[PDB]
């Protein structure tokens, strides 16, 4: 699982009504997998990522020096493309576990994919 | 540039199931049928490329692959099952496809999740009847409440009218893009007259 796609799952439309939580990521396994970069799309991801939910879970993976929002100019910015490209894309949870706001339950995440159902 | 008879030449050497479940309804989408509905959606609509995509119901992963190798910013297949799951993940590694993640769960228990978050929904999905309608029908409701912009959908031809009136009540536009027909697992023929094929519609629903 790539952090754009914990991103995803996680993710909620912020409007009216209250705040919805993200899946928490814990992880005993990760790789780095090259993919190959694609600025046009990671600048179009880049206001579609819901940030709070990304620094904390690339936290919780010891990732460092992460941007902390959008830079000034980041469609001009390839580094700053670049090292999102690596973050959301190039850093995959292998084994881990992703936990339920709502109920405190955790859902497994093996050979990099996330098992979701309640079995 | 992935030309058709390409494209599908590199869909034929997605591997299958290893012991597909008929529950399920496991089959690998054709490759001829993954073929004309991925170079349709990129070269018509340009409805992949630089995109985020949903696969739903991704099986053993023909569509995946397929929307991976036009240009996907990120493919994401979903499946409740497991070893489809595991086949499908050897097949990307094959293929060296990197832009490509995959999730196990139930598509249709999917309410307010990933509401808006891909631009694109494509799927072959099954049509066993749940809870009262097609499987194929939940699919839909969820692939519409997760895509932003399409949906591309394969639905039994013989369904059309009614497929047609639920887009009406859902304020949802519709287009059929092509008839289409293919072969069912031999196994699926449980009755003299039972076609060993399905018509089907190749549909693009969007907002
Ligand atoms: C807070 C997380 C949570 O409650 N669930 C319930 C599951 C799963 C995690 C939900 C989900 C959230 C985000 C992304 C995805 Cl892909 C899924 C949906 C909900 O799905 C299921 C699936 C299966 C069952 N039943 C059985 C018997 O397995 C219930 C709910
Ligand atoms: C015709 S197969 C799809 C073919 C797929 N595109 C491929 O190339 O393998 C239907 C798929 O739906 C999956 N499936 C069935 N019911 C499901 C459900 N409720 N949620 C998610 N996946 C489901 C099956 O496991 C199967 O892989």
């Amino acid at each position: 699982m790539k952090l754009l796609t914990h991103n995803l799952l996680s993710s909620h439309v912020r409007g009216v009504g209250s705040r919805g939580f993200p899946l928490r990521l814990q992880a005993t396994e990760v790789r780095i997998c090259p993919v190959e970069f694609n600025p046009n799309f990671v600048a179009r991801m880049i206001p579609k990522v819901e940030w709070s939910a990304f620094l904390e879970a690339a936290d919780n993976l010891r990732l460092i020096q992460v941007p902390k929002g959008p830079v000034e100019g980041y469609e001009e910015n390839e580094e700053f493309l670049r090292t999102m490209h690596h973050l959301l894309l190039e850093v995959e949870v292998i084994e881990g576990t992703l936990q339920c706001p709502e109920s405190g339950r955790m859902f497994p995440i093996s050979r990099g994919i996330p098992n979701m159902l309640l079995s | 540039k992935v030309r058709l008879k390409e494209l599908e030449s590199r869909l034929q050497q997605v591997d299958g199931f290893e012991k597909p479940k008929l529950l399920l309804e496991q089959y690998p989408t054709r490759p001829h049928i993954a073929a004309c509905m991925l170079y349709t959606i990129h070269n018509t609509y340009d409805d992949i490329e630089n995109k985020v995509v949903a696969d739903l119901g991704c099986g053993c992963g023909v569509l995946s692959i397929g929307t991976a190798m036009l240009g996907a910013g990120l493919c994401v297949g979903f499946d409740i099952d497991e070893d489809a799951l595991e086949i499908f993940n050897r097949n990307a590694e094959e293929f060296e496809l990197t832009n490509i993640d995959m999730v196990q769960c139930d598509v249709c228990l999917l309410s307010n999740r990933m509401s808006k978050s891909f631009d694109t929904v494509i799927m072959n999905p099954p049509f066993g009847t749940k809870n009262n309608k097609g499987t194929d029908m939940a699919f839909l409701k969820t692939a519409l409440e997760m895509a932003r912009t399409a949906v591309y959908s394969l639905h039994k031809s013989s369904t059309r009218e009614h497929v047609q009136k639920k887009a009406a009540e859902w304020k949802i536009k519709i287009d059929i893009i092509a008839e289409l027909r293919y072969d069912l697992p031999a196994s699926y023929k449980f009755h003299k007259k039972k076609s060993v094929d399905i018509e089907v519609d190749l549909i693009r629903f969007s907002f």
